[PDB]
């Protein structure tokens, strides 16, 4: 019961680390495949590259 | 037998350990408390824990131009 209970901790977030950023509102407008995202990268160890 | 350095010589002898040096600088309590709060303690450290590390963290990343990566 401490299980279904990290499944939808998991869930949620799939939801939000989209939209507000990572297409919809792009993907639907009609989606070709280049790259639709699910997250930011943030890390302080990347170059500009 | 004369030669022998008789005795030869000896030290006290060969003992060393009874006063090899004076001990320390003066500083006496040139800090005592002088910081207290590693001398304050009981209780602490979580406290500091959060807070030299919220520092640390907290402007450690954000701002004020990029820089970026
Ligand atoms: C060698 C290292 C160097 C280092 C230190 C890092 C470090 C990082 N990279 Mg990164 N990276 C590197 C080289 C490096 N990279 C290189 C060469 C590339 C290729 C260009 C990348 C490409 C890359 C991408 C695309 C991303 C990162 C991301 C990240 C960050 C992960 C964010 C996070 O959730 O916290 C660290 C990790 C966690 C908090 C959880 C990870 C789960 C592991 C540690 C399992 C252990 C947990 C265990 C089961 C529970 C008990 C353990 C206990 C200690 C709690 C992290 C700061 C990502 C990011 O910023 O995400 C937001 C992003 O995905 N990197
Ligand atoms: C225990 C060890 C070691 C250390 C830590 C010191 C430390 C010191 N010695 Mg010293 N000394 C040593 C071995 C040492 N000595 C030995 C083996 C000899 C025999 C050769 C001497 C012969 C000696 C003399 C004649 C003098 C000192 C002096 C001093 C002090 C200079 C401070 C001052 O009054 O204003 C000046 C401040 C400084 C010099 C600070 C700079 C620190 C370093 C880099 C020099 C300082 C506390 C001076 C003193 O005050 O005592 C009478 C004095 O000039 N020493
Ligand atoms: C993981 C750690 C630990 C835990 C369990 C919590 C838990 C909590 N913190 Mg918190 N906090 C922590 C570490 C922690 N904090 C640290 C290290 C700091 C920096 C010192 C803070 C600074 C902080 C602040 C400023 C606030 C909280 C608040 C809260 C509460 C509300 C969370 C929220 O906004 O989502 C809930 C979001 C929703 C959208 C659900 C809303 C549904 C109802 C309420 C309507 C929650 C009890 C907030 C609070 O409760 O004050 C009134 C307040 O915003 N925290
Ligand atoms: C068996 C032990 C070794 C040989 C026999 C006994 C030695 C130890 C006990 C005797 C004490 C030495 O003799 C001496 O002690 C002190 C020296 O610090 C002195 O009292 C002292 O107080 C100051 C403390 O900073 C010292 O720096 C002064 O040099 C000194 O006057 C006395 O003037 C004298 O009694």
């Amino acid at each position: 019961f401490g299980q279904l209970a990290i499944i939808f901790l998991w869930t949620s977030g799939n939801l939000f680390h989209v939209a507000w950023q990572g297409n919809f509102e792009a993907w639907v407008q009609d989606p070709f495949h280049v790259r639709p995202i699910a997250h930011a990268i943030w890390d302080p160890h990347f170059g500009q590259p | 037998d004369l030669e022998d350095l008789g005795n030869t010589t000896g030290q006290w002898d060969s003992y060393g350990s009874d006063a090899p040096s004076p001990y320390n600088p003066l500083q006496s309590k040139l800090f005592e408390t002088f910081a207290a709060p590693f001398t304050k303690r009981g209780l602490l450290l979580k406290f500091l824990i959060l807070g030299g590390g919220s520092t640390l963290a907290y402007l450690s990343a954000t701002a004020s131009g990029d820089i970026l990566p």
